[PDB]
């Protein structure tokens, strides 16, 4: 129960209760996604219709976001009604209904919609494949529920009792008086949540290299390389991601996307090259892997990536505060490779 | 047309009072025995007319084993009253078997619809 | 072409074929699942699956033998496929394992394991195999409270009463020398098999089997097994057809072939010469149908069995199929009969002379158990070519035109109307 | 005397199916029941007792009524 | 144009024209499936309806069959009308209409039905994955058409011109007089077909070992191993397949299927373990891989697999005539592994 807030002289506050309860900590495949879609449903006291129709007249909305690690319960509001939203997030964490007619009518159709939308995009399919073959049972769990194993209502109640525990979450209010926030989080149900253990492990996530997966897909064709990185090597792959995204690289015209996902014990640098026909993807990713195995000078992208890191980092509540100063050179070692789409014309891992 | 929450309110008031219970409960038990729906194999929550969205909501929210059993009791009562007989005396619904199984689902859908109407017609105190 | 000879206790029937590279020797009994009660039902199925036990099949596979059995309504067979030079080993295995030393397969913890196996197998049948259990319920209502209605699979509640005494009682009542035919197909000569049966003393038992007190009587009825969580709606529908060794047997098979079978997704089954497809293809009334002619020793079924996802237009499918059935009585053309003759000749030639000597052994054992002699396929083709249009019209007026039907269906068959509305289609008002 | 028990597949509901059992199975059931008789009569199961009673005094054969 | 027949004193004849034009020689993914569905459609002279309605009165049916290697055009008929079916198969091979309305109304709905049927079965999906990771672009082509690359009508026509050539096919008639068959194959259109090259490559098909693939599937869970075998070691894996199928093996209850696919240059030993829950499949295939890495004595299964191979071999037209006498011992080396279904609970390759 770590309460933090950064005050400001503005009109809109945001509250965020972050649990360490995303797909990485899911016991079955997709329990985290179903709990996230079960977040702002009706409680034991206040319904879900009364929640929306009161919070609109007070002037703020809610949003539950599922991450690869967290579950963020965010609430945006006009500043002078903070205890309502503190008590509403408290009621959601402490007493949700978990009704079976709520599982069949709201949570399962919303999750099926999320899964259909993220199924239609081969970049998210390849990102999930790259996760699931870099790390296997940890972060390489599926992000979304698809129904390949039966997640029942009792499993969501069990996962919520495991995850919604008092030492597992953190309360963070952008533009909130912090002393008032600490007074309002106490005298509420965040202090009556169970003080369970924190699910954050402090060890390394036991990655795997040289793996290759191939998914057939009707539509666009992407090919993706992915490197699991550790805590000492986070800044280098950060300046690499902003180098290949930036206009300093000669490979930015070929690369569709390149991003590093950072965690408190490691990260995954994912590079996607996406096009309509597989010959362009083949030529592009052969050039990418060749000119990355040949070394790159990541020294020019340093002041640019300080800017882009501050841009990305002002939104989040937990900065990692990377170094960016000792980073000079990069040379591509081993890497994991997925190919999605016209999979008989995208190259294999030997040909790269 | 009479809301089920109102029937629950009046019946709970009768049952929680010791005089009204011992005065009106045997009248209702003899009324139910004279009503004769148990001789056709029906419990009472098969008899509620379902052609309204609260009852359609509760019947959608019924679990599947109660749904299949209710379907069999309704089809059996239709065939029994078609043949102009009753069920045999071991096929009558016993008194301890006549439990309100649809009633929490009806009362919950009724409370949800009443809260939805009350929030549709609010007046914010300004 | 085939030789049957009644040796001094037992009937040996061989069908030699020197073009074959295998040889199957077995014994076919004349007590299928029509020789059961409704309480010991599945005991022929338990006998099949303990003949095909792991402990029993390992002894065959060490010698290079393959075990195959089959349970029908009239007959049941226990056939041991081997290589052509290894048939004395087939007779030694069939003699020792199944006939004489019968109490070793029927040990406990082999009976228990096989009983659990066929319990799982019959339950897996009853939950998943929808066209065949619809044909099974069609038998169970078309012949209800009569021997010919008992499912050959066995029910789940009569297979749970079964102990080792029931298999032993079925064995001592039905595995008899007056009830069996030892069958040899593949490339073994008739003198060779009968010499190898005269060499080692091959005797099953000496009794006579219990006579069923009631013959199988068709009762027009319907069973309606509706299950709305299933994607299709399977429905069989049949009249009482001809038994085996009826004179109208091949006419019944021919009239089943007049309307043929169908697969809506095979594009060469769309283009067939059946006038019913002109109706049932426009709104896509069905996914597949097939007309059968099941013939048993007592009676039989003539009808059609179908499946469909167009569950609101079941009545048009049933109505159009049965208005096409009336055309057999009133206005069957000539080219329908000639097409059915050519296709029934092709079907019977694929059925009898296929490549497999096990299927030939089952067919041979059935046909020489019921009739005492196997009808050759040349005489059968002569009998098919003898059938005219007047024979088909006379059989249809006897058997189809305004006769009691038997229906059975599972799935989403709410669109299926009731019995009298369907039976009103068996006879039209001459239009 | 005899073995453990008559099986339920061969003895249960003997009233409904005595008159449809063939004469050989009738004779074999009657023989095995007469062998089961000599055991002390606590050890007979209840379908066995019902089968023995219906075989001896059931409303079949000679005890079949007039109408 | 190699013509063969095996006469018999029966009534039913089956002609079969086998072309080396299966999915292995497919230029695009699934073009062999579309040609196999395009086979007995209308010609330039006789329509497809006239073919069915004439051959039904003559008394024979047709069946076009797609293998991994062959396209088999089979005709089953009454014996005394052979030249009609020789000329019909000649018209199908020589002059097919290839109309766009025939593509869009019969061939593509038929191929969509075929792909749906093969998509609902997880064992066929595991076998196609196993083929595609053992052999990459040769035998590991997709068997059926799915539409991950657009196969146009000119692609089907070009594959027909590539495949239906006079040195590429072989006519074989079971229960046919060979003199009349060799006379009727000439004076037809099979003598007017182009004499293109035979597409049979006589070299080893360049397998890859140690590959593993994972597919998420909604339904049953299978785990499958696959061993690419050469020409010399075909017989030992044949006796191994019939051993594990037979009741000689203690692994026979655990194994759903085990078969050796055979070609003129090698083969593939496939073993499938299929169940409903994934813990059963995990325990089963761990036991299979462990008790097969420990050596097996396949000398019991020799006389059994002679009979099983004879039963299988009387159906086919070209037997390979294996030895089965020099097979004594087996020991599992390297193998390819796919896992279809509840893929987060099935074992990986290094755990076996
Ligand atoms: C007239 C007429 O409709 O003739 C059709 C009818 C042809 O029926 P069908 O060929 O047996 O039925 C094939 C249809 O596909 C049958 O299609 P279906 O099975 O969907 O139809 C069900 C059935 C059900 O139709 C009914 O019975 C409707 C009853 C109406 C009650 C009001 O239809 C009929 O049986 C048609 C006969 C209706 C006779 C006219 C009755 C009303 C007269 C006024 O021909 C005759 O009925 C000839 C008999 C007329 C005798 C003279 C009557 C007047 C005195
Ligand atoms: C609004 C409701 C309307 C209700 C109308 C009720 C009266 C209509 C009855 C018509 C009879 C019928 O409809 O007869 C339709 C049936 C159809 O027989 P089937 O298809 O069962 O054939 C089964 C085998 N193929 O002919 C018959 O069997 C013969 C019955 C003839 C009796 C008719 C008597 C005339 C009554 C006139 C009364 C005044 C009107």
């Amino acid at each position: 129960l770590t309460v933090s807030a950064r005050d400001a002289p503005t009109k809109i506050s945001t509250l965020a209760v972050k649990v360490h309860g995303g797909s990485r900590y899911a016991t079955k495949d997709g329990v985290a996604h179903l709990l996230n879609r079960f977040n702002f449903q009706n409680t034991n006291t206040r319904s879900a219709l009364k929640l929306v129709r009161e919070s609109e007249l007070l002037g703020g909305t809610f949003k539950s976001t599922l991450d690869r690690e967290y579950i963020t319960l965010k609430a945006t509001f006009l500043k002078d009604d903070l205890p309502y939203y503190v008590n509403a997030l408290a009621d959601v964490l402490y007493k949700t209904a978990f009704k079976p007619h709520e599982l069949t009518e709201s949570v399962l159709p919303a999750a099926r919609y999320d899964y259909a939308v993220a199924e239609q995009c081969p970049v998210k399919s390849a990102e999930d494949q790259l996760y699931a073959i870099t790390f296997r049972k940890g972060l390489g769990n599926p992000l979304l529920y698809d129904g390949v194993e039966r997640v029942s209502l009792q499993d969501i109640k069990d996962f919520a009792d495991k995850v919604y525990t008092k030492e597992n979450l953190e309360v963070s209010g952008e533009n909130v008086v912090e002393a008032d926030l600490k007074r309002f989080v106490d005298e509420s149900l965040l202090s009556t949540l169970p003080a369970g253990k924190s699910l954050v492990s402090k060890s390394e996530p036991k990655f795997f290299l040289g793996e290759e997966n191939r998914v057939r897909f009707i539509g666009d064709s992407v090919a993706a390389i992915g490197i699991p990185v550790n805590k000492a090597s986070l800044a280098q792959y950060e300046v690499l991601a902003n180098y290949l995204t930036s206009a300093l690289s000669e490979l930015s015209g070929l690369i569709s996307s390149a991003k590093l996902d950072k965690f408190t014990d490691g990260g995954l640098f994912t590079l996607f090259v996406r096009d309509q026909d597989s010959a362009v993807v083949s030529s592009n990713i052969k050039k990418i892997v060749a000119d990355l195995k040949k070394g790159k000078d990541l020294s020019p992208a340093i002041n640019y990536t300080k800017l882009k890191n501050a841009v990305q980092n002002e939104s989040v509540s937990s900065p990692i505060e990377l170094n960016f100063d000792a980073v000079k050179d990069f040379k591509l070692g081993k890497f994991n490779y997925v190919a999605v789409g016209d999979v008989s014309n995208l190259p294999y891992l030997d040909e790269l | 047309p009479q809301s089920f929450t109102s029937i629950a309110r009046i019946g709970d008031y009768i049952l929680k009072s010791p005089v009204l219970s011992k005065l009106c409960v045997p009248v209702a038990n003899q009324f139910i025995n004279l009503a004769g729906y148990k001789k056709l194999g029906l419990k009472f929550d098969d008899l509620i007319a379902e052609e309204n969205p609260i009852m359609q909501t509760a019947l959608r929210r019924l679990p599947e084993d109660e749904s299949y059993a209710r379907a069999y009791r309704i089809i059996r009562a239709h065939q029994t009253e078609l043949t102009h007989h009753l069920l045999p005396r071991n096929e009558w619904i016993k008194a301890q078997e006549d439990v309100p199984y649809l009633l929490p689902y009806i009362l919950e859908a009724e409370a949800a619809a009443k809260e939805k109407d009350e929030l549709d017609n609010i007046e914010v105190s300004k | 072409a085939e030789v049957t000879q009644l040796s001094n206790g037992i009937v040996v029937a061989t069908e030699h074929n020197p073009s074959a590279h295998t040889a199957s020797v077995g014994v076919v009994f004349g007590s299928g699942a029509a020789n059961e009660n409704p309480y010991n039902n599945g005991v022929s199925n338990l006998w099949k699956n303990i003949f095909l036990s792991k402990e029993n099949s390992a002894v065959a596979a060490k010698e290079g033998l393959a075990l195959s059995s089959n349970i029908s309504r009239d007959f049941q067979s226990y056939i041991v496929s081997s290589l052509p030079g290894s048939t004395d080993k087939s007779l030694d295995f069939l003699n020792q394992s199944f006939i004489q030393q019968k109490a070793n397969l029927l040990s406990s913890s082999n009976f228990e394991a096989t009983k659990k196996s066929v319990l799982k197998q019959v339950q897996d049948f009853e939950e998943n195999d929808h066209p065949n259990r619809v044909l099974e319920h069609l038998h169970s209502t078309a012949f209800q409270n009569t021997p010919l209605s008992l499912p050959t699979r066995g029910t789940l509640e009569s297979l749970e009463n079964l102990v080792v005494a029931d298999l032993e009682s079925f064995a001592n009542n039905h595995f008899l020398n007056s009830n069996a035919v030892v069958v040899g197909t593949g490339n073994i000569k008739h003198e060779d098999l009968v010499n190898s049966i005269e060499s080692k003393n091959l005797s099953l038992q000496t009794g006579t089997k219990p006579v069923l007190k009631k013959k199988a009587a068709f009762l027009g009825s319907e069973v309606r097994l509706r299950d709305d969580t299933l994607p299709k709606a399977w429905i069989s529908l049949a009249v009482e057809g001809e038994p085996v060794n009826s004179p109208n047997y091949f006419v019944a098979k021919l009239a089943a072939q007049i309307f043929g079978s169908y697969n809506a997704f095979e594009p060469a089954s769309r283009l067939q010469g059946i006038k019913l497809l002109d109706n049932i293809q426009e709104y896509q009334l069905c996914d597949n149908f097939n007309h059968f002619s099941l013939s048993y020793k007592d009676s039989g079924l003539w009808g059609f069995s179908t499946a469909t996802r167009n569950v609101t237009m079941i009545d048009d499918l049933i109505h159009f199929t049965l208005k096409q059935w009336n055309r057999l009585t009133i206005s069957v053309t000539d080219t329908e009969v000639e097409r059915a003759k050519s296709l029934l000749k092709l079907q019977l030639g694929q059925l009898y002379e296929s490549g497999n000597p096990v299927n030939d052994a089952n067919l041979l054992g059935a046909e020489v158990l019921i009739k005492g002699s196997k009808l050759s396929l040349g005489e059968a083709f002569k009998k098919i070519d003898a059938i005219t249009v007047k024979d088909v019209k006379a059989w249809a007026g006897k058997r189809l035109w305004d006769q009691d039907i038997a229906i059975a269906g599972t799935g989403q068959i709410e669109g299926l109307l009731d019995y009298m509305r369907i039976r009103s289609d068996m006879s039209m008002m001459r239009w | 005397a005899q073995t453990h028990a008559l099986s339920n597949a061969a003895v249960m509901d003997l009233q409904s199916r005595w008159e449809n059992m063939p004469s050989t199975e009738q004779q074999d059931i009657v023989s095995k029941l007469s062998e089961r008789q000599k055991l002390p009569w606590a050890q007979l199961t209840e379908p066995e007792k019902q089968a023995v009673w219906y075989i001896s005094y059931g409303e079949w054969g000679p005890r079949r009524p007039v109408l």
